[PDB]
């Protein structure tokens, strides 16, 4: 669900965007942007809830008849020119264990390095799982955030996936 | 395409910050709360992450930029998607 | 490092090469089949030594 | 592991069959909506709005990035049409019968267009291009044998 | 190597080089480089070689088949007849294949050999091209995968027929 | 042929009498050697057929089976050791004998003059097949494969056992070499429509013909491997090389009732490519492949021309490695995650860099890349069928599009993309499964320098 | 007043301009509560094998199972033979086979002809 | 140009037909009319190999541009007078073509005139 | 032949005026000249054909380095929109750019002049239908547009990229790599059109406003593309066209067949054949 402060809010940006699409140049660009600010601007304070929905739906229609065919779209922005282009150098940590003794024993330092961390992984699971246990409510989760960690020693649960991620440059 | 560092990374969003008139430059820190310290309203945070996105070339999903309120957590949403750790 | 190149990659194949046709190749028929030579009035054919006839005078155009 | 309880089964005629249905897809009882009961083979499979898999947020973290899915959630019957690299249906900055409209307009005025100049084309004020020796007879591959038309070619 | 007959070609005619410029022929440069450096130390490894060839000379041969009764001589269902038949006729079928290639490899020659002019000077080429695969599909088109003398004599018998009696009607008239 | 048969008799004893842990090798470098004399099998000469006793002879059609078959015996031993690692030994050993007997009736079934030895054989190779798929086989549905796999065969092939004891009291005699002297027309009667129908609907049923297609796609898919490689590689051939030899006796009626089964095959192949598109399991879709590829072989047989024949001859055979590869590869997959599901492990090129070269050479063979025997067979059939009717290069040029579809739609689906985040047990390629794949794709791109053995009779 | 969207079924309707993304009364933020509470509970079920250390395997997903089920072995227990299936199945079954039948019929029985009678030009057509 | 106009959008009768001219006779207003001259023979241009396009009245030019180019190699930037007298040759072939279309057109005014005035006897 | 390459040069070349990704226009580009090959096939002039082959390949290749050289130094930005300025700050790619422009325009001399302007006077002078001579003409037109819109954009005005500039084209093998067919883009299609064979009777005499079409409407090209650019820099609002939309989706053939046929042929796989 989104607040209708928020679909205002996307809607600006969007937009925005799509006008500097047309624009093109800066100085013309922050011209229209100056414009379509001020259009936004016109009804900030519109109490009626009712109406400002209207205004909204209007907004929406009226931009999907002025939308750019074709938008700017940033390179590794989903749609994007460079987006996904380095997913097939992302390896998964967990190959490394399947590496040859005679592939590990040339980097010695980064896998005493890596066993630390394995090691942390294990000593931090039983506490993780118990504080979800205990943090989460009978009928079982209702959102999708996770907790952080609450005392000193303990690490915030479910992170081994996150901090271990593959770099966005692997190669 | 040179590497970021989070000074490096600092110094360009507060760099841009000050180059935006509703800012004043002698009030701004890092840790400047863009509504309740700076005093702005929430279309102009809109404008602010999007020259975020022009001065870093690429972008923060809506659903992200709302929560980017001072510029401290702008330079850590930044460093994160860049693995950036000095 | 080029001579070293031009010495594995250029003239051995092409000794391989040329024996392979010289030997192999023109040694059976048809193999190598060559358009036949341009001949011009004028031409002199070195197999036979016959001269080829010069073409009759040309009525000057103006040019 | 998986049980029969847990897999696809007839189509549910019960409200309470329905329930159990919903409840094994993991999805609300109102949301949940099977195929018609034609002879067709469906069964209870729960139908899916028939979007494709590009039209999902890219931005939200799914368990399966490329796929854009869900663990555990229901799988639209046609997934594997669905996937990125097949059927999309995400909305056209143009309306489909529009797009149809003149896509067909330009390519029928062109086949059109083509058929006029063919019927009047272009060409140069100039009589036939003329060769000597009977038209290159025997160069055409003429019989040596028999004595061709005379072709004779004159000043002008 | 190859018979001259079998597989003819004209007499060669190269025109002698005639410049006018004095600018040096690269391609003459070239052409000596090409003699010194590739064709020379090339024949020397060839002729080391012939001759070691020449100290251990064999020979071997081709097969000669002698000519056994044909189809049409040997009995019905006598299948010792039959199988020398059917199988001298096979390799006759082979050896009309091979001629037919031979024909098509002489064509192939000619065309690449006259240039621009071969629509002309191939005249006779093209003709022979066309008698020997008239001839062959007279024998043996259309008989199919199983094919045999059986069928191919079934075959002549049945166009036989068709031209005697395109003659009795060609001959009343 | 007694010294092949007889080498593969003492593979059994072999088996049986080795020490329990050398139960693999022993039977593998022994039948590989096997493998290794079926060479000289190639003295074939341009007229005569090598006919070699009373009971037995190889031509050219029957070489190349006989060199395949005796070649596939090995791989599926490799391919099998594996998951049955856990076995006690004395079911292994029986697996492996079944495997053997398996080989003894096809070597046998492929070299017999009589047409009703041929028979017994064809048949007799039921038994072994039906034993590994139900015994052997990993799920459930392995026991309704057996009981489709066996009475679809029997449905047709036992008319077939009525009709050939009808034509030797017609004949006299069932020796192919007499028939090819003896045989006579056959006159347009409804008597002899049945006839044609009972010495043909059994082949067509192995082929399989479309229609009557529905054993394969469960016996292909429940199988153990060495049950899916020698099924696919060498099992669906007999029913072309039963065709291939009776169609002797079935002129000129085969002009005529070939029509409904050239129809089936040329739309058939169509359906089936299409299916291919939309099959979730990566076996079944390998399966829906070799039904595709054999209505081509269907149609060449049928259309009976000497480049159909070449052409029928040579895709059996290129079919063999290929589709025997396909299922390797699929293979070594489930043995690691366990599952046959296309869409389940994704990306694997990133994980198993040169499995994923053995994907791309598996997947170019199968939609026929020139100059491989595979586009050489398919070329061939789409001439010969263009003579037949031009209006034909339609539908083999569809078909053509549709495999391409199908056989990257797999690579893209499995080695590409990005690997699934949760499947963290795919280990690296074992030197048994890379040389389990280069053992199929190495001697497929070899024949493709010397086609001329893998032609057939015709060449 | 700008002009409609007009949706297909290979183009659907804009988010932000469907209508009933505007009005949101109690009710579907309750129905939009319990999807996102059913989608919670499967994650969390997920994240607890998927960031368990000691698990080594594939994570079963009965979803996936399912799916593959319901598109094979459970469409013939739900076939019935009815008007819609049996022409569809007539239709696609058999149509395509007797219009293939009478093209390459009526080819083939035309070509035969032109043959017996001399008409067709097999100048140098050897190869079959 | 000009000439397409006349044809598709006026009177096609008085107007030449590119694919059957030349409809009138040889002779019909010319008294004595030569014959072309060829220059080459038939041997000199097979033995040249020429194109059979190029086997027009303007060949022996052209093979005498051809022997230059092969002597003059490598410099490719001689037998530049050779090739302009081909090229003028080629030229002059081009304006006799004009001239028969030009020819044609004005016996097609002709003969109409004839008609109308041989009409308005009537 | 003639018909299917005229339309597909006119077609593409539409496609390429409102083209933003720099690798789309020069690909769009590519098509275009393929028609007017596939045109030159049409006519009758195989070996004319085969020679716009050869110089198409020089400054084509040329204009595809000179992009990359751009991508490269703005971060794989491929959107011609967030360029602009690079004229003195990449003179190198710039001179290349230029030159591979002006060559596949024909302008005179030049590589693509000796295969192109030929090819024009042939169309134009041919027994020919008229309206794949026109729409050849006007594809010649478009190109000069397409091609002025490359460099206006990427190397005009004032920079639109991000502030952080690494603009950098000083390594050697960029440089001779550009650098060799550079001097191909100038003369090999002088070279290679003095040393071949005449191998048919090229036309020279023609109408005066028949041997300079080509250049005339690549002129006029050239001038209405500095009008619309120019006029994209007026502080003034955007309506978009329904020619606008057409040009810029590719003429709606990927939308509609792209999701129809796909669809149709899945549907049918599973529905059907497989159910
Ligand atoms: C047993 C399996 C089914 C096929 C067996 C033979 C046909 C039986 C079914 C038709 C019986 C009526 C015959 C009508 C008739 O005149 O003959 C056909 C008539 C032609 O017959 P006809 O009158 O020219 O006689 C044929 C020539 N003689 C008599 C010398 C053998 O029409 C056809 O050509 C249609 C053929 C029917 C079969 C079509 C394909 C198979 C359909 C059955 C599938 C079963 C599952
Ligand atoms: C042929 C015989 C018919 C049967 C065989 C052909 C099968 C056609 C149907 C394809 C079946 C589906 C296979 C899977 C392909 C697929 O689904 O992918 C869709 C793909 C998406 O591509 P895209 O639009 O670029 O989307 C990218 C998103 N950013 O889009 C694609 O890549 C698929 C595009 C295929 C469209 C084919 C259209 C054919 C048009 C031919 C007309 C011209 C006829 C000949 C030339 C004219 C005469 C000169
Ligand atoms: C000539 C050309 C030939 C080519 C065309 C061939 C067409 C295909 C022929 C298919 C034959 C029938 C299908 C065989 C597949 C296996 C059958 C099967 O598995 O069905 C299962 C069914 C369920 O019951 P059940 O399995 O017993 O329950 C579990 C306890 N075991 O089991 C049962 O309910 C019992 C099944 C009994 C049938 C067994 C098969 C016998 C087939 C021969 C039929 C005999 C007809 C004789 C009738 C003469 C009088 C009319
Ligand atoms: C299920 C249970 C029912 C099983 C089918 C019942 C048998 C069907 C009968 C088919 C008719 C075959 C027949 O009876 O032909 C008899 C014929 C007798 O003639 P004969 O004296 O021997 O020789 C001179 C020719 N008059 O004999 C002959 O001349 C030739 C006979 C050849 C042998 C034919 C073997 C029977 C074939 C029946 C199945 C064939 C069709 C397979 C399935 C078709 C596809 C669905
Ligand atoms: C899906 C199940 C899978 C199993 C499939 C089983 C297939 C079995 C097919 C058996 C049919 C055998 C034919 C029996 C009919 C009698 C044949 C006969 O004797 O008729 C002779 C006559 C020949 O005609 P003609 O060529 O003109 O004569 C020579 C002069 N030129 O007759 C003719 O005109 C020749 C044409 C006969 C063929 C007719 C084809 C019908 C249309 C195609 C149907 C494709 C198959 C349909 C299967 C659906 C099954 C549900
Ligand atoms: C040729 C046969 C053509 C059949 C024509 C259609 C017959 C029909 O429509 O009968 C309907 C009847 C049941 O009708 P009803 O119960 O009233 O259903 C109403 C709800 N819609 O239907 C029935 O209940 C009886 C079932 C009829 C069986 C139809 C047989 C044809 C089905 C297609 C076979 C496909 C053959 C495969 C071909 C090989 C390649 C796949
Ligand atoms: C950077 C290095 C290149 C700088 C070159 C500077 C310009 C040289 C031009 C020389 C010149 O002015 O003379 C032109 C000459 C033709 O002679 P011209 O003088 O015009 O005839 C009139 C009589 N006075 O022209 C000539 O002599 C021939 C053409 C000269 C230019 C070509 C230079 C060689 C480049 C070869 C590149 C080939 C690349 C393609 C490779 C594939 C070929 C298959
Ligand atoms: C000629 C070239 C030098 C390029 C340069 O320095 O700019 C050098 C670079 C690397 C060389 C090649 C590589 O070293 C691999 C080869 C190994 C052998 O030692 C010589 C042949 C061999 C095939 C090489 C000879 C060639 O001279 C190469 C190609
Ligand atoms: C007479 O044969 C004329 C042949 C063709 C005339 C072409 C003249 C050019 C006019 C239209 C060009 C428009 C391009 C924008």
């Amino acid at each position: 669900y989104l607040t209708h402060q928020q679909k205002v809010l996307r809607l600006y940006k969007r937009a925005l965007r799509h006008l500097e699409s047309w624009c093109i140049h800066r100085d013309k660009y922050r011209y229209f942007a100056c414009l379509l600010r001020a259009r936004f601007d016109e009804h900030k304070n519109e109490k009626d809830m009712v109406k400002a929905t209207q205004l909204l739906r209007e907004a929406e229609e009226e931009f999907w008849h002025g939308q750019h065919p074709q938008p700017y779209i940033f390179p590794e922005s989903p749609g994007g020119t460079s987006y996904e282009r380095y997913e097939c150098y992302k390896v998964p940590e967990w190959c490394l264990d399947d590496w040859h003794p005679s592939e590990k024993a040339m980097y010695p330092d980064y896998f005493a390095k890596r066993e630390q961390w394995k090691k942390l992984r294990r000593e931090s699971w039983e506490r993780e799982v118990k504080q979800l246990q205990e943090e989460t409510p009978v009928g079982g989760p209702r959102t999708e955030a996770l907790p952080p960690a609450r005392k000193q020693g303990d690490l915030p649960p479910l992170w081994w996936h996150i901090v271990t991620r593959p770099r966005e440059r692997p190669m | 395409a040179p590497p970021l560092t989070l000074e490096g990374i600092k110094d360009r969003v507060l760099y841009v910050l000050k180059l935006y008139d509703k800012i004043d430059p002698e009030k701004l820190s890092v840790n400047s709360h863009f509504m309740k310290d700076l005093g702005l309203d929430s279309l102009d945070q809109v404008e602010i992450i999007m020259a975020m996105e022009d001065e870093f070339g690429f972008e923060i999903p809506d659903i992200d930029a709302e929560k980017l309120m001072c510029p401290q957590e702008i330079v850590d949403y930044i460093a994160d998607k860049k693995d950036v750790y000095e | 490092r080029h001579s070293i190149f031009a010495f594995t990659h250029v003239l051995i194949p092409v000794w391989i090469i040329h024996y392979y046709l010289k030997y192999h190749v023109t040694t059976k028929p048809y193999t190598i089949v060559e358009k036949k030579p341009r001949i011009f009035p004028g031409d002199t054919i070195l197999e036979t030594g016959e001269v080829i006839p010069p073409m009759k005078e040309f009525p000057d155009q103006h040019h | 592991h998986i049980t029969k309880d847990m897999l696809p089964g007839p189509y549910p005629k019960t409200p309470e069959e329905r329930a159990a249905a919903a409840k094994k897809y993991n999805m609300r009882v109102e949301d949940y909506e099977p195929y018609p009961d034609d002879g067709t083979g469906y069964g209870d499979y729960p139908k899916l709005p028939d979007r494709s898999q590009q039209e999902r947020d890219p931005w939200y973290d799914w368990d399966h990035p490329d796929l854009r899915l869900n663990w555990g959630e229901p799988m639209h019957w046609d997934l594997d049409m669905y996937i990125r690299n097949r059927v999309d249906t995400s909305p056209t900055p143009v309306n489909w019968n529009l797009m149809c409209k003149h896509l067909f307009g330009f390519v029928a005025f062109m086949l059109f267009m083509f058929w006029v100049g063919e019927t009047y084309p272009a060409y140069q004020p100039v009589g036939p291009k003329q060769y000597p020796y009977n038209n290159l007879y025997l160069e055409r591959g003429g019989d040596p044998n028999k004595e061709p038309e005379p072709v004779v070619h004159y000043e002008i | 190597s190859w018979d001259k007959d079998v597989y003819p070609e004209p007499p060669r005619r190269t025109p002698a080089p005639s410049p006018q410029t004095s600018l040096p022929n690269p391609i003459t440069y070239l052409t000596k480089a090409f003699d010194l450096l590739v064709d020379r130390p090339v024949t020397l490894v060839r002729e080391f070689i012939e001759r070691q060839h020449a100290k251990n000379k064999y020979y071997y041969y081709h097969r000669e088949f002698r000519r056994v009764p044909d189809i049409t001589e040997c009995q019905e269902k006598d299948v010792l007849c039959m199988f020398e038949a059917e199988m001298q006729w096979r390799r006759d079928y082979k050896v009309d294949q091979e001629i037919v290639n031979i024909i098509q490899e002489r064509l192939k020659a000619c065309q690449q050999r006259e240039g621009e002019s071969h629509r002309q000077n191939c005249a006779k080429e093209l003709e022979q091209f066309t008698q020997v695969v008239k001839a062959y599909q007279d024998r043996y088109h259309d008989l199919g995968a199983h094919y045999s003398a059986r069928k191919c004599l079934a075959k002549q018998k049945q166009r036989m027929l068709a031209e005697r009696k395109a003659a009795k009607e060609a001959a009343a008239a | 042929m007694l010294k092949y048969i007889i080498p593969t008799i003492m593979l059994m004893p072999l088996t049986w009498l080795s020490k329990n842990n050398m139960i693999w090798v022993n039977s593998t470098a022994h039948s590989l050697l096997i493998s290794f004399t079926s060479l000289l099998l190639m003295n074939q000469f341009g007229d005569n057929s090598l006919n070699f006793s009373l009971l037995f002879f190889s031509d050219s059609l029957s070489t190349p089976l006989l060199i395949l078959t005796m070649w596939l015996l090995p791989l599926m031993l490799m391919a099998s050791q594996h998951h049955l690692s856990k076995e006690n030994l004395t079911r292994k050993k029986l697996f492996i004998t079944m495997l053997i007997s398996l080989q003894l009736f096809l070597i046998m079934t492929f070299t017999a003059m009589e047409l009703i030895l041929f028979y017994i054989l064809f048949e007799a190779t039921l038994v072994p097949t039906l034993i590994i798929i139900t015994r052997w086989g990993n799920q459930t549905e392995r026991l309704n494969a057996g009981l489709y796999f066996l009475f679809y065969t029997l449905a047709g092939s036992l008319p077939l056992l009525v009709a050939l004891i009808y034509i030797q009291n017609t004949v006299g005699s069932l020796n192919f070499l007499m028939l090819q002297y003896w045989v006579q027309p056959v006159h347009n009667s409804w008597s002899n429509v049945f006839m044609w129908l009972a010495c043909m609907m059994a082949f067509m049923v192995k082929m399989p013909l479309y229609g009557l297609h529905l054993w394969l796609p469960k016996a292909h898919v429940e199988a153990p491997i060495a049950g899916s490689m020698v099924l696919a590689a060498v099992l669906l051939k007999l029913g072309g090389y039963g065709m291939l030899r009776i169609t002797l006796i079935l002129n000129p009626m085969t002009d005529f009732m070939a029509y409904p089964f050239i129809m089936l095959s040329l739309w058939g192949m169509i359906m089936t490519s299409s299916i291919c598109l939309r099959q979730t399991d990566l076996k079944s879709l390998i399966a829906y492949s070799s039904v595709s590829h054999m209505a081509l072989v269907i149609v060449a047989i049928l259309i009976q021309t000497p480049w159909s024949y070449m052409g029928a001859t040579a895709l059996m055979i290129a079919h063999g490695l290929t589709s025997s590869m396909l299922f390797c590869l699929a293979n070594s997959n489930y043995e690691r995650i366990h599952s046959r599901t296309m869409i389940l492990a994704r990306g694997l090129q990133t994980l198993l860099p040169l499995m994923a070269t053995w994907w791309l050479l598996a997947s170019l063979t199968n939609l026929a890349l020139p100059p491989t025997i595979n586009l050489i067979g398919e070329l061939f059939v789409v001439m010969s069928t263009f003579s037949w009717s031009n209006i034909t290069i339609i539908l083999m040029g569809v078909n053509m599009v549709i495999t391409a579809l199908y056989s990257l739609y797999m690579l893209i689906m499995t080695q590409r993309g990005k690997y699934t985040y949760h499947i963290n047990n795919i280990s690296p390629s074992f030197t048994r499964e890379n040389a389990l794949m280069s053992l199929h794709i190495l001697p497929l791109l070899l024949l493709t320098l010397n086609p001329k053995i893998i032609l057939g009779p015709l060449y | 007043s700008f002009p409609k969207y007009e949706a297909s079924r290979l183009s659907s309707l804009p988010t932000t301009l469907d209508p009933a993304e505007y009005d949101i009364s109690s009710e579907t933020r309750k129905a939009q509560a319990e999807r996102l509470a059913i989608r919670s509970r499967l994650k969390r079920e997920y994240q607890l094998q998927y960031y368990d250390p000691s698990r080594r395997g594939v994570i079963e997903d009965p979803a996936l199972v399912r799916w593959t089920y319901a598109r094979s072995a459970n469409i013939y227990p739900n076939f019935r033979p009815n008007t819609k299936t049996s022409l569809l199945g007539a239709l696609f079954g058999i149509g395509p086979l007797v219009f293939w039948y009478y093209v390459f019929k009526t080819d083939r029985d035309r070509k035969e002809k032109l043959i017996q009678e001399g008409k067709l030009d097999r100048t140098f057509n050897i190869s079959y | 140009g000009a000439h397409l106009a006349r044809r598709y959008l006026g009177d096609a009768s008085v107007e030449p037909d590119p694919l059957r001219m030349p409809t009138f006779p040889p002779d019909y207003g010319f008294p004595e009319r030569k014959e072309r001259e060829m220059v080459a023979t038939q041997q000199e241009m097979n033995d040249a190999q020429l194109v059979l396009q190029q086997r027009d009245y303007c060949a022996h030019y052209l093979i005498r541009f051809l022997k230059c180019k092969r002597d003059s190699f490598p410099n490719f930037l001689a037998c530049k007078h050779e090739r302009h007298d081909w090229d003028y040759c080629e030229h002059l072939d081009y304006v006799k073509r004009m001239k028969e279309f030009e020819r044609e057109r004005r016996l097609l005014q002709r003969k109409k005139r004839r008609e109308q005035r041989e009409a308005d006897m009537a | 032949t003639l018909c299917l390459g005229a339309i597909t040069t006119l077609f593409t070349a539409m496609c390429a005026l409102t083209q933003n990704d720099i690798k789309k226009i020069i690909a769009f580009s590519t098509s275009s000249q393929l028609g007017l090959m596939m045109v030159t096939i049409g006519i009758n002039q195989p070996y004319l054909a085969f020679l716009h082959i050869c110089t198409h390949a020089f400054f084509k290749a040329m204009l595809f380095m000179c992009s990359g050289s751009i991508i490269h130094s703005l971060n794989d930005e491929q959107d011609i929109r967030k360029m602009g300025g690079l004229f003195k700050a990449m003179p190198f790619t710039t001179t290349a750019l230029i030159v591979g422009s002006l060559a596949l325009t024909g302008m005179p001399f030049l590589t693509g002049f000796y295969s192109k302007d030929l090819i024009i006077e042939a169309a134009n002078t041919s027994y020919t239908n008229a309206w794949a001579l026109l729409m050849t003409l006007i594809a010649t037109s478009f190109t000069a547009i397409y091609s002025t819109r490359i460099i206006f954009f990427a190397l005009l005005g004032q920079p639109r990229f991000p502030t952080l500039v690494n603009i950098n084209e000083n390594n050697p093998l960029l440089i001779n790599s550009i650098k060799r067919l550079l001097i191909g883009s100038l003369f090999a299609g002088y070279i290679i059109s003095n040393n071949i064979p005449p191998t048919t009777i090229p036309q020279m005499t023609m109408p005066y406003y028949l041997k300079t079409t080509a250049l005339i409407v690549t002129i006029l090209g050239f001038i209405l593309a500095l009008e619309i650019s120019n006029m994209t820099k007026n502080l003034k609002y955007h309506y978009p066209s329904n020619a606008f939309k057409f040009s810029t989706l590719l003429g709606y053939f990927p939308t509609i067949m792209h999701r129809l046929a796909p669809y149709m042929n899945l549907s049918m796989s599973q529905k059907s054949a497989s159910s």
